[PDB]
């Protein structure tokens, strides 16, 4: 099965997309790499064995490269709790996962879909909602300086080691197929207007930078420095989710602006 | 009762003298080949009365057909 | 070094319908609505032409594909508004084309209208008891100003005494086509 | 593979070039990022690369006069890899691990803020 699956997997992954009579029967011949098997493929049917009791639905991610997704910013929260996830990092993987939505009473949900939540202990609820009810003004005033690019910014649970991240919306496209469509050769150019997915920013109120922002927030109403720092961090966050900028000179200038301070005298 | 003659209403067009033809009649003929709300953009008529005998008529649509990325449908 | 040739795509997903009814409108001129109506009427006429029942055409069963094109769904405005024929549980075969015709009528009328009837008073048990005796009638104040004369006459004529003498599909289609090609401007 | 100097730059410390027999940036990206890629063998064949430096931007001159002093220094390696990757990103290619990248910029901005501990 190892030598067979490495060769003709394209055929099965295509067939699962376009067929109706026999789909559930075909939903077990797939082998993936999971975060409990270093260099061995794991069946999803056998995956149904070991999950926790309160958990609902399988969790999955789609990327561009094995190592690139192996250590991603979103995962660093759902990995500490001992759960299990899978990697579908291939263009056709999106086509497969888009259509199939169920397996033996379960659901397929990815990490970057409008702020997933997981059942857990009670005492974390109160502190998190205290951050909700205490940090409303910084969340309020940050949207003014950023014009109509992002939809909403909130505090959720996918961030333990990175300040910011970007997640898409349910009704809309996803990041990897955003590139499968641009890379597609024979396509129209009128479709981008409608079904681009609106974007969501996520902050982590643990990194000291966000707290350091508060003192200047209640201290200074508005100035140049806050604009510079916010646009810098936002543009960096745009790269963090696999998005490709449109004007690389703008960020390259901002990275070169301080290396000259690195050795000192600019002029 | 009903009498329905409209089974044949579109007169054959590739047989008449090319010189005596206006554009509007091309318009109505092109209307009744693909049901739409638009006219054509350009036309071409000619023939080859050589050892082979035949004639041809070609059109140029204005807006690109939306379904041309198929594989093996009935062309 | 060993070149290649271009490769084509497969197809794309469409969006739903009922989502457009509550949250997002994106309103153009009503000509697009009439075009939607004529394509959907033609499609359902073709389907039913082979003696085919539908058993449901809930407004969520429509996918608005590329442009404005209807794809009929089956899996999960009139989702609770069918005739008491459903409540009829005698001979276990109350199913008929009449329910489908009435449901298409009410669904298209509401889709033109854009908002839900019967959203203030909701008591399923009391509604069904009142259906048993003392059944209600549709409200007349809830009507659009620009209701087309032909469609208004058709919908009024549909239900007078019994929901069994309804007309048969292609003359409805002819009424659609004449009303469409009788008032562009002139 | 190779490093040289040419006449193509006026204000960029470095830029990247492809081989005479090799797909360019956009070509390689579009070819590999499409379904039915069949990357089994053809993927691991193409995209050779090289590098160039302008001898005009004073950053390269101060780098050279620093490197002529110490031949096993510490800041030289992370500085040079940072410039390499930044030119890599702003040339149409795609980085292999954005998380490490973002980490380096995050630590840089943190230390510029002088947080430490």
């Amino acid at each position: 099965y190892k030598k067979f699956y490495e060769a003709f997997s394209k055929n099965l992954k295509l067939g699962i997309h376009e067929d109706s009579t026999n789909r559930r029967r075909l939903s077990e011949l797939l082998r993936y790499h999971t975060s409990q098997s270093g260099d061995e493929m794991t069946s999803l049917s056998e995956y149904v064995s070991r999950m926790k009791e309160t958990q609902k639905s399988i969790y999955y991610i789609t990327g561009e490269s094995k190592e690139q997704v192996a250590n991603s910013a979103f995962v660093e929260r759902v990995r500490k709790r001992g759960f299990e996830v899978v990697y579908m990092t291939e263009p056709i993987d999106e086509y497969c996962v888009q259509q199939l939505k169920e397996f033996d009473g379960k659901s397929l949900v990815s990490v970057t879909k409008e702020g997933l939540e997981l059942p857990e202990d009670e005492e974390e609820k109160k502190k998190m909602e205290e951050s909700k009810a205490k940090f409303e003004n910084l969340c309020k005033l940050m949207k003014e300086i950023l014009d109509k690019k992002v939809e909403k910014v909130t505090i959720s649970n996918r961030l333990v080691s990175s300040p910011c991240c970007i997640v898409t919306s349910t009704y809309g496209w996803t990041a990897n197929m955003e590139r499968i469509m641009k890379a597609q050769a024979l396509r129209d150019n009128s479709t981008m207007g409608y079904m681009m997915a609106k974007k969501h920013l996520e902050i982590n109120p643990d990194h000291p930078i966000v707290e350091t922002l508060r003192q200047k927030a209640e201290a200074d109403k508005n100035d140049k420095a806050v604009k510079d720092l916010v646009v810098l961090l936002f543009e960096t966050a745009l790269l963090s989710s696999g998005f490709s900028l449109e004007d690389p000179q703008t960020h390259s200038n901002r990275i070169y602006r301080m290396i000259k301070l690195g050795l000192g005298i600019d002029e | 009762y009903i009498d329905q003659e409209e089974l044949n209403k579109t007169k054959p067009i590739w047989t008449r003298n090319p010189d005596d033809i206006t554009q509007e009649e091309y318009g109505e003929f092109y209307k009744s080949l693909t049901n739409d709300w638009e006219d054509h953009l350009a036309v071409k008529h000619f023939s080859v009365e050589g050892q082979l005998e035949f004639r041809a008529l070609l059109f140029i649509p204005r807006r690109a057909p939306f379904d041309l990325f198929e594989n093996k449908k009935k062309k | 070094t060993k070149p290649q040739l271009a490769i084509v795509t497969q197809w794309c997903e469409g969006s739903s319908l009922y989502h457009h009814l509550h949250i997002i409108e994106t309103k153009f001129e009503m000509i697009k609505l009439i075009d939607i109506a004529r394509q959907t009427a033609q499609g359902m006429d073709y389907l039913h032409a082979k003696s085919i029942i539908h058993r449901d055409l809930k407004s969520n069963n429509i996918f608005l594909h590329e442009d404005l094109t209807v794809k009929i769904g089956d899996f999960g405005g009139s989702i609770l508004w069918m005739a008491p024929e459903v409540i009829r549980m005698q001979d276990k075969n109350p199913y008929s084309f009449q329910s489908d015709v009435y449901a298409f009528g009410i669904v298209l009328y509401e889709l033109m209208t854009g908002q839900l009837p019967y959203s203030n008073i909701n008591n399923r048990d009391q509604i069904i008891f009142m259906v048993g005796r003392g059944y209600l009638s549709p409200d007349l104040s809830k009507v659009r100003s620009n209701c087309p004369k032909a469609m208004k006459r058709l919908m009024a004529e549909c239900l007078k005494k019994k929901r069994d003498e309804r007309p048969l599909f292609p003359q409805i289609l002819a009424s659609i086509e004449l009303l469409a090609r009788s008032l562009p401007k002139i």
